[PDB]
RNA sequence: UAAUUGCGAUAACGAACGAGACCUUAACCUACUAAAUAGUGGUGCUAGCAUUUGCUGGUUAUCCACUUCUUAGAGGGACUAUCGGUUUCAAGCCGAUGGAAGUUUGAGGCAAUAACAGGUCUGUGAUGCCCUUAGACGUUCUGGGCCGCACGCGCGCUACACUGACGGAGCCAGCGAGUCUAACCUUGGCCGAGAGGUCUUGGUAAUCUUGUGAAACUCCGUCGUGCUGGGGAUAGAGCAUUGUAAUUAUUGCUCUUCAACGAGGAAUUCCUAGUAAGCGCAAGUCAUCAGCUUGCGUUGAUUACGUCCCUGCCCUUUGUACACACC
């Protein structure tokens, strides 16, 4: 591309969505330490935030930070297409999200939790600790726990 | 993380007045010499060809080869 | 009707017949004969029917218990 | 009709087909110079006879051939023994028997089969092992 | 050429052996221009067992 | 391992017997010989049949060979 | 340091247990006129050149 | 001398083609190019980002140019390679139908390309002229 | 039924896990008879008579 | 070397070495010795050859392994751990980069350096397995040349590979560097390491 | 010698089963007979680029001729030929030249005598005897189960990356198979991010799918040694396909989640040339489901060409109180 240069600018380390980001890694990658943000969606997230991938982390101005977030968790508005999210048609209000972050977690709780309370075979065999995807159970996974 | 991934003005200076002696130039011998990885390494590369010292001797995607300018 | 069709047709000597010579041996067994009198005699046909070998094994069980097997053959035969 | 003669070319499955007749000196590959080619490394492999026999020698003849079957690697060695075979071919018939022999004298020196097909061949696979050779595995008890 | 490929015993024990039975279809064309006559005379003798023959006529 | 079976060697041994004036240490003619001269059933097992009397016969011609 | 060249004249056999060992007279090249029995390592045949590392030592069985 | 595009290596081709379309500005590019993968059988979107449509553009047409006729389910079938099933063995796939397809209509409202009779698409006449004309460009640098 | 399932502790993974494991799983093929294989139990035995009636 | 062209042309360089001399990639295999007697017989060198690619029939007897060309039997032996069993082509250009970097280095025809690389490496005298009773010494053997030479490769290319792997120095450079270190022999290498070790058991059990 | 394959020795001589021969398939025929269900050259109709001839296509018949390539009938061909080394100058073995081919030409099919309490009564309307036979062990219908999971063992698939992953682009096989009283192989056109949908279509097939444009592979880029963009287990949400039925999730797609695994102890499998290994495909099964098999072609090595050390087995000699034969 092209010999660089710079001054003081980049600080290494970020912090966005309530975790962290290493400056230093090619940015699109950086925005996947986060929770809910495989590699596409951090890709089309960038590109629709209008930033250049050949960045770092390292560079980028605030500004591009907060358009990046934004966008991240407003994908709908920004047309993104909907079959890109992790969980469109809620359950509840059926509204289609793409729950990131700290609150991922939760999201999990929260079906396994519906599943359970439910009485939902699925749910039983969560709670015990077993396979649900109806993998045989005789040989694999002995390590365990 | 370990290092070598900006540009710190006394890198790029460092890469001007390091570059001759080299009779091997590749994206492994620029981050031998303890800094650019693989990455800006390139841009070394593709930049010290913008005019000078790296002579041109061989082609390709994983290996490149240059030599001392005359 | 009419669109298929069957004939008889004597074979000349069933003599050379594997086909024709097990159904002998079944008939003479069945119709209550020796074991080496119907294979030898069978054997003994085929022969004078002009063959070039023939042989004639009996498997399974006669009258004992315990299963045998016999080999009865004459002539000349190749096998591979 | 001008002068031309065919011939062709065999390695593994892949055939090699080439038509040489009297021309200006092409040499073309199914319908591109024998220039593009690529493989690439294997590139000088097809440059080979032209150059073990002098590089003038086509002037007198257009060339041109086409691989089908085979691979990548396969269609390359096919395309060449096509050509050195051709050239030869075309000497027998309009040029004299000692210039012909002398063209199969330096092929045949120095060689990679050009004249001469490679016999080596699949052998089938036989029940128990993923090969031919290749026997499975047992554990034994 | 049509494989059939099975094992060669009717249960499961023994080294597993496998065997492969093939039927050889051989097909051929012969075309013909003529008149009725020759061809009717033709195709009702030279009959043979096991050989299929098909007559057909046209252009299309 | 190319060594030949009994009916090939007898099979020369005869041959050689009756005849050795006719045949020739020359495959390609004994060959035809053969053809003309004896019958045989595989193409194969004629030519074995031949090269091994063009042998027998090539070395007779220095000296006995028993049988 | 002492090289010693010796060609391979004949070959004698297989020795060693696995028998992968060959016995060889050979005849040393810097003045001929005086034969050696060694043992090899690889493969060999008549006219090879062996460097016998130590001058004067021969050996035979091997088990 | 005289041209055609067979007279040119795939890459350099290609790539002049690419940059020609590009520099044009007379395209189609759907819009849900970046948004989108170019086969099931793909990790990661293309790397080009802005553009690519462009380089399948010129491969295709190249592609066309250099036989009778083609349609949607061969270049799909061209286009695609192997897909990790993970842990299971991999197994060719084809790649999509909507970019080729796409990109035919694209470079036939550009008049490089026809449908066919047979069935397809057979280049153009105009494609004929233009390809071999950015071939003999793409010679003409290189002298 | 379900709510019995998932209310009932002494179910699920923790709960093996932690028991020991009986040694009857490591266990070994078995075999029970072979070298009786050729000596019949028959007890019975054939004859002489019919064994010459029959071949 | 008087240019000659036709309708499809031929490029200059091309024409060139081409139909001159017979070299390599583009490398003289005129000069290019054996410096240690024997080994010449094992290190072939002449016929000359374009690229290290070949339908060589050189199994089906048991001594004309020694034939084909050196270069290409180096290449060979890069295309092995399962992944890479087959693969060729990617063999043959590791060794013409190869080759342009050890030239780069000191000069030398690199496929000189090779020669002597491989020359340099092959252990003159090793040791077997005797029985000599359950409690097995050690027979020290001269080892055979075509053994000297295989077991070089072997070596120079196994030595090669280990020490590329995990490091972001490419398979062509630490070739390169196997083959510098060990062309004239220096201990740092691998190859000479494991000659001069196997040359010092069979020493100490004679 | 692969071979009780041969030579030779010889109270033996000369033979037959089995090995060999035979058969099938892969190799060679500018010799034979041919071909719009295979193709080549000329010609017309015609496109493009150069223009000085030229170069690259279109056109199941616009005509003429051909059989190199493809097809399959008939032949021919090789007999370890010629020469030379070696051997009791025997059968043979080795090297060189020639050769489509010289390892039983490569690979299979067939395959004697005898043995086993090998497996199969769950393939059979093959079958003895025993059991059972209307509150059935006959049969069918609904639903579940063979998939259940602390864990031991076997065959496997995918990996640990830089001879690489990703992304453009290049772009090449062979063996198969496909719908009648039916819904099989499916081109093409549109719609769809994808899976798929929809309208038409060719084929009972060297004719159509299909040159099955397969994958490894080749090239130009991106990444750059970081569990990394190697790896893709587990899991969440949504969309479609087969099916009367998909929950314990048939399969397919999209987004997301991103585990172990940094080359694997003791051990142990397989293999000698187009072989090993890598790589895909077709066929079997099949409504739907291949991580399996059976075949197929593509890319294509390193190392022996030896021995009896391990193991296994055959053979002599020898002992036997065994002969239902060391169970
Ligand atoms: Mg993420
Ligand atoms: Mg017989
Ligand atoms: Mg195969
Ligand atoms: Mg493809
Ligand atoms: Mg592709
Ligand atoms: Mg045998
Ligand atoms: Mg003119
Ligand atoms: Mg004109
Ligand atoms: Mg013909
Ligand atoms: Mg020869
Ligand atoms: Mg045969
Ligand atoms: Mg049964
Ligand atoms: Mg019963
Ligand atoms: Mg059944
Ligand atoms: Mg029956
Ligand atoms: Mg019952
Ligand atoms: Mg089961
Ligand atoms: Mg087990
Ligand atoms: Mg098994
Ligand atoms: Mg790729
Ligand atoms: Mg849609
Ligand atoms: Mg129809
Ligand atoms: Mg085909
Ligand atoms: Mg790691
Ligand atoms: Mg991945
Ligand atoms: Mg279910
Ligand atoms: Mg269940
Ligand atoms: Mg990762
Ligand atoms: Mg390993
Ligand atoms: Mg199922
Ligand atoms: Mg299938
Ligand atoms: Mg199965
Ligand atoms: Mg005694």
């Amino acid at each position: 591309s092209l010999v660089v240069q710079e001054q003081g600018s980049f600080q290494h380390i970020l912090r966005l969505l309530n975790t962290n980001v290493d400056g230093n890694i090619k940015i699109v990658y950086a925005l996947t330490t986060i929770k809910g943000v495989g590699r596409r969606y951090s890709n089309l997230v960038c590109k629709k935030a209008d930033v250049d991938l050949h960045k770092r982390a390292g560079e980028l101005t605030q500004e591009e930070l907060e358009r990046i977030v934004q966008i991240m968790q407003n994908p709908t508005h920004y047309k993104i297409p909907a079959w890109f999210l992790n969980r469109q048609n809620d359950i509840t209000d059926g509204k289609d999200y793409h729950t990131l972050a700290n609150n991922v977690e939760s999201k999990l709780r929260d079906d396994l939790e519906r599943l359970k309370k439910i009485r939902a075979h699925r749910g039983i065999r969560h709670f015990w600790g077993l396979r649900v995807r109806g993998q045989h159970t005789k040989t694999t996974g002995r390590r365990r726990a | 993380a370990q290092h070598a991934v900006i540009l710190d003005q006394e890198k790029y200076d460092r890469i001007l007045k390091e570059v001759p002696t080299y009779r091997y130039v590749s994206v492994s011998v620029l981050v031998d010499r303890l800094k650019i990885g693989g990455s800006l390494a390139r841009i070394a590369l593709r930049h010290l060809e913008k005019e000078g010292i790296i002579k041109p001797i061989s082609k390709h995607s994983k290996q490149a080869i240059y030599t001392r300018a005359t | 009707p009419g669109t298929i069709v069957l004939y008889a047709e004597r074979v000349q000597d069933r003599g050379l017949s594997a086909v024709a010579q097990a159904e002998s041996m079944k008939f003479k067994l069945l119709n209550g004969l020796a074991i080496r009198r119907a294979a030898y005699g069978v054997v003994r046909y085929v022969m004078e029917s002009g063959a070039k070998g023939c042989e004639v094994v009996v498997s399974g069980k006669l009258r004992a218990a315990r299963a045998k097997a016999m080999k009865f053959a004459d002539g000349f035969l190749i096998h591979s | 009709a001008v002068p031309s003669v065919q011939t062709f070319g065999k390695k593994k499955s892949a055939t090699a087909v080439a038509h040489v007749k009297a021309g200006k000196g092409l040499i073309k590959v199914n319908g591109s110079p024998i220039t593009l080619v690529e493989p690439e490394i294997l590139r000088f492999k097809v440059y080979e006879p032209l150059l073990l026999v002098g590089l003038d020698k086509f002037s007198n003849i257009d060339i041109r051939v086409r691989v089908t079957g085979g691979g990548h690697v396969s269609q390359v060695y096919a395309i060449r023994q096509a050509i050195a075979k051709g050239l030869v071919a075309y000497h027998q018939k309009y040029v004299d028997e000692q210039s012909k022999n002398e063209l199969k004298k330096a092929f045949t020196s120095y060689d990679r089969t050009l004249l001469i097909a490679d016999s080596r061949r699949p052998e089938p696979k036989k029940f128990g092992g993923k090969g031919a050779r290749s026997r499975f595995q047992k554990s034994y008890r | 050429v049509l494989k059939i490929s099975t094992r060669k015993t009717p249960n499961g024990e023994g080294s597993k052996t496998w065997e492969t039975y093939e039927m050889r279809i051989h097909k051929r064309y012969i075309d013909l221009e003529a008149p009725v006559q020759i061809v009717k005379r033709i195709t009702q003798i030279t009959i043979e067992p096991g050989v299929d023959v098909e007559v057909v006529v046209a252009s299309n | 391992g190319r060594v030949r079976t009994k009916t090939v060697k007898r099979a020369s041994k005869a041959l050689i017997e009756r005849y050795y004036p006719k045949l020739t240490l020359d495959f390609q003619t004994n060959k035809r010989l053969c053809d003309e001269i004896a019958t045989i059933q595989s193409k194969r097992l004629r030519n074995k049949i031949a090269g091994y009397t063009t042998h027998l016969m090539k070395r007779i011609q220095k000296g006995p060979v028993r049988g | 340091t002492p090289v010693t060249l010796a060609k391979v004249i004949k070959v004698l056999g297989r020795t060693g247990s696995r028998g992968g060992v060959t016995q060889v007279r050979v005849e040393f090249l810097e003045d001929t006129s005086r034969t050696i029995v060694r043992n090899v390592k690889g493969p060999v045949r008549e006219n090879d050149i062996l460097v016998l590392m130590e001058s004067e030592r021969e050996a035979r069985r091997l088990r | 001398p005289g041209v055609s595009v067979r007279d040119v290596a795939a890459q350099d081709f290609i790539n002049a083609y690419a940059s020609f379309l590009q520099r044009q500005g007379k395209l189609e590019v759907p819009g849900y190019v970046d948004i989108v993968k170019t086969s099931s059988g793909n990790e990661m979107p293309p790397q080009d980002a802005e553009g690519w449509f462009y380089k399948r553009a010129a491969s295709v047409a190249r592609h066309i140019y250099m036989r009778k006729q083609v349609g949607v389910g061969k270049l799909n079938k061209l286009y695609g390679g192997a897909k990790s099933r993970g842990v299971r063995p991999y197994k060719h796939i084809d790649a999509s139908g909507s970019i080729n397809r796409k990109v035919l209509q694209a470079l036939e409202k550009i008049g490089i390309v026809e449908i066919s009779p047979k069935g397809g698409r057979r280049i153009s006449e105009n494609g004929q002229r233009d390809l071999d004309r950015i071939a003999a460009q793409t010679l003409e640098e290189d002298e | 039924g379900n709510e019995g399932a998932i209310r009932d502790k002494t179910a699920g993974r923790r709960n093996n896990r932690s028991k020991d494991v009986t040694d009857s799983a490591t266990t070994k093929k078995s075999n029970t008879r072979r070298a009786t294989d050729r000596h019949s139990r028959t007890g019975k035995t054939d004859t002489k008579k019919k064994v010459n009636q029959g071949w | 070397f008087t240019p000659v062209v036709l309708a499809t042309p031929i490029p200059e360089e091309v024409q060139q070495a081409q139909t001159e001399i017979k070299l390599f990639n583009k490398w003289s295999f005129e000069e290019v010795e054996v410096k240690d007697a024997s080994l010449v017989d094992y290190v072939q060198v002449r016929q000359p050859i374009f690229v290290a690619h070949t339908a060589g029939r050189y199994a089906n007897k048991r001594f004309r392994k020694a034939q084909c060309p050196i270069i290409e039997r180096l290449t060979n032996s890069l295309m092995m751990n399962g992944r890479n069993n087959g693969k060729k082509l990617k063999a043959v250009r590791i060794i013409k980069h190869t080759l342009d970097i050890i030239n780069v280095l000191t000069d030398q025809n690199p496929i000189q350096v090779v020669v002597d690389a491989i020359t340099n490496t092959g252990p003159r005298e090793d040791t077997t397995r005797v029985g000599g009773g359950g409690a097995a010494r050690r027979q020290a053997v001269d080892v055979s040349p075509l053994r000297r030479v295989n077991q070089a490769i072997a070596l120079l290319t196994i030595g090669a590979r280990e020490a590329a792997f995990r490091n972001i120095k490419t398979i062509a450079e630490t070739l390169a560097e196997e083959l510098i270190n060990a062309a004239k022999g220096s201990s740092t290498s691998y190859a000479i390491k494991k000659k001069d070790e196997l040359e010092r058991v069979a020493k100490s059990n004679r």
